């Protein structure tokens, strides 16, 4: 159905790449 | 999406687009749960006070998409929808608590590089990041700006915006808030801007879990009052709230 | 003022302009407390960021008057400021805590139709008045609108608006400034539809309350600060007069 | 001096009349 | 246990006592549903007006059990608590409403032909069991007719139906909801029986026909006497708090 | 666990104890 | 009170006792400051840690009293409690941060020689008034010494010089606080005196040099022992908290 | 009682002064 792999993008967590504004989301996350 | 930006190819492959097949139409947004499953908000398929009230066959879906007209060869998919499950409290005569259905595909899409199924929160998931101040993303090819006439991007648009305090989404509207909505948007204090719009409801509200490095679709554009005004907020529907739901229907008509 | 409208004659006899000589400027708004005594925003008077530190001499204060410009003739009256008393605890260099001052005329001022003190609150006065919801009036010749120019949109006469008081966390959360409860805030929220807001111009003109226990009026705010004026979740910020109430009566048993 | 009769506008609370507003601000304080 | 019987070797593998180490005394009944985990009524463990609330150390838990006392050779096992979950929104001021709670072992119990866990129902098998008429069999060592002033040897069983929640509201006039139910002969009925004080905690059970295996859908909860025409028996409905009881076992399991 | 509700004294030596025919009569409508 | 004298007969004729119904005991000292109020330290109605929590019921005043066991005839007088009142914000559980409370009397009582109020500091009287080595006037029938295992017959006596604050904060490891003052003489000054066990709640009086009136500058709150050189007693300070008493008697007077 | 507050009758009230106020006077004054 999938499920076991969700949420993982072909063309970038698969690939080790990143893309340009996640970090935003991350460093949002770390509270102060 | 208004004060966003162009998504990046494949930044976004769980996105769907909603369409009516007559008069031809992109009325909103939806998301891949897996290779039979699309979820999308009720009222684009179920709002009387819009005169709508659409049956299985009137629309398709397209998946895969960049841009919000051009063809995508060996890309882009077109599904029909064999079922739609509306949620049984869908509150369409009030405030549009429990915003939220499900639609079955008549036949399994194939992942692919630009096709892909986003994941859907645990308990555990919620509590991590379902706080005020957390960023989510949010995307679809809505209105770039406010609009008032009864009748957009040319690549899908993306921006984060983060979760606010449920004390203060009340207070920014006189619409009745429920446990099943969050609200995100800056602050008038916060200096950026940012913000969901018409034509973008059903399209995902989603956060990449900092534990497991997967994207979890938090939250599914609902509704708001304008676009990216100072003091007010977009509003999403709980998809963890309602997740016994969401297993429920998926586990009975699977 | 922005939002508000023309005042009627008589309806703020409080009201007082306070002047710079030279260069000939409105500065900021005050009000009547007695025949002596005339109530300000601190920053009015002393302010170093804006190198601003006026002493006695190089003010006057213009009572009783209706419009911004023009003489008004048996109506109008100037005094002399005999002495400044800026509170010791003022904080000018952070977010203008306790944004008070007093100014003693050198000569009393009569009273009349059009020159008459406001209360200034006691205990149950504040009790009774100072809740989330329940608005005040705020007069002043200053800004019809935001401005950035260091120059505009003056009013021809006296504005007034009235508008409500709003919730503690509701002011705090809508700046970053570090309020205190040496203030409160008021103005409309932006699901609320109305406007309405003090601007550059109007400081230490009062936020009056009428009390609708005894039908006096009772001057709950002075007019200190803000972010822009009338702008959606944004909230016009005014001293917290009672809670500085000890403060003002010593000054004026020490020295009347 | 000056405090007795504070609060009274000699063109309106002392001649028993209303200005234009105050009804508003009346209002606001039944909730 | 009320009208009920001797129960057969076995036949209730599941049934777990709770003991009150001083001064010695059988507490409650209450079932073993996993190797680790006993489920159990609140009002067991915390009960102000009666002045009861116990700590883990306080108690133990004696398994596999069919002679109230007389030692069972290498059949009987003792366990410890290591924790006491009851559930937050427990409420004892008014009507035991979720009278439920959740203890776990110290050590791990091994299952054997008289040590076996009851299963859980699962949304279909609630949807199928639960309704008026059905028979669910309960289980206990507590009084044996409604006493104002004796006890079983052996566990007692007694089958019982669920009752139309219309006549469990009518029935008493303690404000009853949806997390509970009623079990018992109506007055014309013929057949009695019912649990009585000392029963609760003690599990309600049906067989599923769908796939021979037994699901505790109820607690023993509480009552009006014991056996009186007119009464029926209160149990807390386990379907409707078993997002709670998952949640607990996830986060405190290991 | 999977093994849940099956008796090793009866379901699982195909026995059934002696009232829980009574519990299926009372699920035929 | 430590190292004092027998007070003169009408010396202090705000003085009041604070009395337990059942069993029979004085409490504390404490004051009146009108014909229907009453000053005292909140410590003597409610200390937690001594199981104290007194309510209106279980306690009487006397009025006008001079010998503190042997009764007096057409001089003294007895009040009922209506109400109670302690500072919100009274810390009994680390340094009694704001010891004081309101008592107000369930009828009126009648002033006269024996019986007179006290007057509470001003703005100007507490500026003029509270500075180190001025001397203030402490009274009370608590313990004559430092006791751990006797009582006055008569109303002590005491004068007892402000201390410098810091010396106050040097002088003890309890964190104090400006709702306190102390006052005592210190080693070198070889005068003693102090209030003791028993006295709290009585007045620290200061006559005014400019009205000749007297004012209540402090209420009898704490030590460590008593007269020890090197301690000092410590006081609430009246005028600090004189917004809140003023507060109450309005609201509820 | 309160503009007659602080005056004893058997003292300040009769001009008569307590045997020890005096002490209380003396050290108001600084030296
Ligand atoms: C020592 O001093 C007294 C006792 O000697 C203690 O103070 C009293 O404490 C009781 C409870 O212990 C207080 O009663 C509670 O009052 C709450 C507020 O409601 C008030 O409403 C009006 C006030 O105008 C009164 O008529 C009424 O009596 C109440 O005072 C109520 O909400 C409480 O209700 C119940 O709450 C829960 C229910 O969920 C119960 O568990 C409680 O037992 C309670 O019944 C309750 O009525 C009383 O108000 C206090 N009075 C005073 C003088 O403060 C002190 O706590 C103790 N000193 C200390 C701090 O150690
Ligand atoms: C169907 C979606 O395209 C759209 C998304 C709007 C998102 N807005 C912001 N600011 N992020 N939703 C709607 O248009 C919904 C459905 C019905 C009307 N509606 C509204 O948002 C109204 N503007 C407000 C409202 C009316 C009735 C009940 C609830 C909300
Ligand atoms: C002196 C007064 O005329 C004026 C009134 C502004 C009222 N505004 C609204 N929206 N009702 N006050 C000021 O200009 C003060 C004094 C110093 C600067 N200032 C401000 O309001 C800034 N805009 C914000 C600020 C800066 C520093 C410290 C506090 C606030
Ligand atoms: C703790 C259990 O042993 C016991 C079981 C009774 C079962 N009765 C029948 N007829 N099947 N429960 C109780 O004793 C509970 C706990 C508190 C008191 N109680 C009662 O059942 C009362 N008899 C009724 C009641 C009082 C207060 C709140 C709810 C119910
Ligand atoms: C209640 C009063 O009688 C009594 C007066 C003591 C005066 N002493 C001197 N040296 N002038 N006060 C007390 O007994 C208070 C109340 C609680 C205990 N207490 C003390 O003074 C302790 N000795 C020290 C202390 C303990 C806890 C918090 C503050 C101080
Ligand atoms: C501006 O106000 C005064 C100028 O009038 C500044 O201080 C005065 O001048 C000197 C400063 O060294 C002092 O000796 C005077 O006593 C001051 N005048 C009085 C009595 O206020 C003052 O420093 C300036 N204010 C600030 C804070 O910038
Ligand atoms: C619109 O959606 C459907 C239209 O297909 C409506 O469903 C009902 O339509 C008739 C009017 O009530 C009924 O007679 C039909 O039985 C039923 N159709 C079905 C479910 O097969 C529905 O009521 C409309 N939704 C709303 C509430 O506006
Ligand atoms: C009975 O169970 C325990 C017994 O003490 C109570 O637990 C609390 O005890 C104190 C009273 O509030 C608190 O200081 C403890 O923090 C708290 N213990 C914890 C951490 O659970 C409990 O409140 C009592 N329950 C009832 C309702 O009587
Ligand atoms: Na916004
Ligand atoms: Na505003
Ligand atoms: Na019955
Ligand atoms: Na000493």
């Amino acid at each position: 159905s999938g499920e076991a792999d969700c949420g993982l993008r072909p063309l970038f967590e698969k690939k080790s790449l990143e893309d340009k504004t996640e970090r935003e989301l991350l460093e949002s996350y770390i509270d102060g | 999406i208004v004060e966003g930006s162009d998504a990046e190819i494949g930044m976004s492959p769980w996105q769907v687009m909603l369409f009516r097949k007559s008069p031809q139409e992109l009325l909103c947004g939806a998301s891949l749960i897996s290779d039979r499953w699309v979820l999308t908000a009720a009222h684009c398929l179920l709002y009387p006070p819009w005169d709508k009230n659409f049956t299985e066959n009137d629309l398709l879906v397209r998946i895969g998409k960049h841009s919000r007209t051009r063809y995508e060869r060996n890309i882009e998919k077109i599904s029909m929808l064999e079922k739609i499950y509306i949620h049984p409290r869908y509150n369409w005569r009030e405030n549009l608590d429990r915003d939220i259905a499900l639609m079955k595909l008549k036949k399994p899409v194939a992942f692919s590089d630009y096709i892909h199924p986003v994941c859907l929160p645990d308990r555990e998931t919620a509590a991590s990041l379902l706080q005020a101040g957390y960023k989510g993303r949010v995307t679809g090819w809505g209105n770039l700006k406010e609009t008032w006439t009864a009748n957009q991007p040319s690549v899908l648009q993306v921006v984060n915006l983060p979760i606010v305090e449920r004390p203060v989404c009340k207070d920014s509207t006189r619409i009745r808030i429920t446990d099943n909505m969050f609200c995100a948007g800056y602050k008038p204090d916060e200096g950026k801007r940012g913000d969901a719009c018409e034509g973008d409801s059903g399209g995902p509200f989603v956060m990449k879990s900092p534990f497991n490095n997967r994207w979890y679709q938090m939250g599914i554009v609902s509704w708001g009052e304008g676009c990216d005004r100072d003091g007010k907020y977009g509003f999403y529907t709980h998809v963890f709230r309602l997740k016994k739901w969401i297993q429920k229907v998926i586990d009975q008509f699977g």
